[PDB]
């Protein structure tokens, strides 16, 4: 009552996303944006 | 009906013509094909 209601808590408008992490999979592995259900990469076994 | 009658013979009341009313109701011939977003996004045909 003694000037306590005036003080509002300044909510940081940027919520802290605890579970955020730079995707190590997407960095170490290649990312091929594609338009299809299936992606066929040709991987030559060898034998030449 | 058209009556014949005679010279000096009283005239009976002929039946009045009848009217018929055809109620042509409207009915929705709907098509509700639940296509997946998979087909639309993957295919280059633009299946929509």
């Amino acid at each position: 009552a003694d000037g306590g209601y005036t003080v509002i808590p300044e909510l940081n408008t940027e919520i802290m996303r605890m579970l955020t992490d730079e995707s190590t999979m997407r960095r170490i592995c290649t990312v091929k944006k594609i338009s299809s259900n299936e992606f066929k990469q040709l991987v030559s076994a060898g034998g030449a | 009906t058209v009556n014949h009658g005679e010279e000096g013979k009283t005239r009976e009341q002929t039946s009045t013509p009848q009217i018929n009313e055809v109620s042509i109701k409207l009915y929705p011939v709907y098509a509700y094909p639940r296509t997946t977003q998979e087909i639309v996004d993957f295919s280059d045909v633009d299946i929509l």
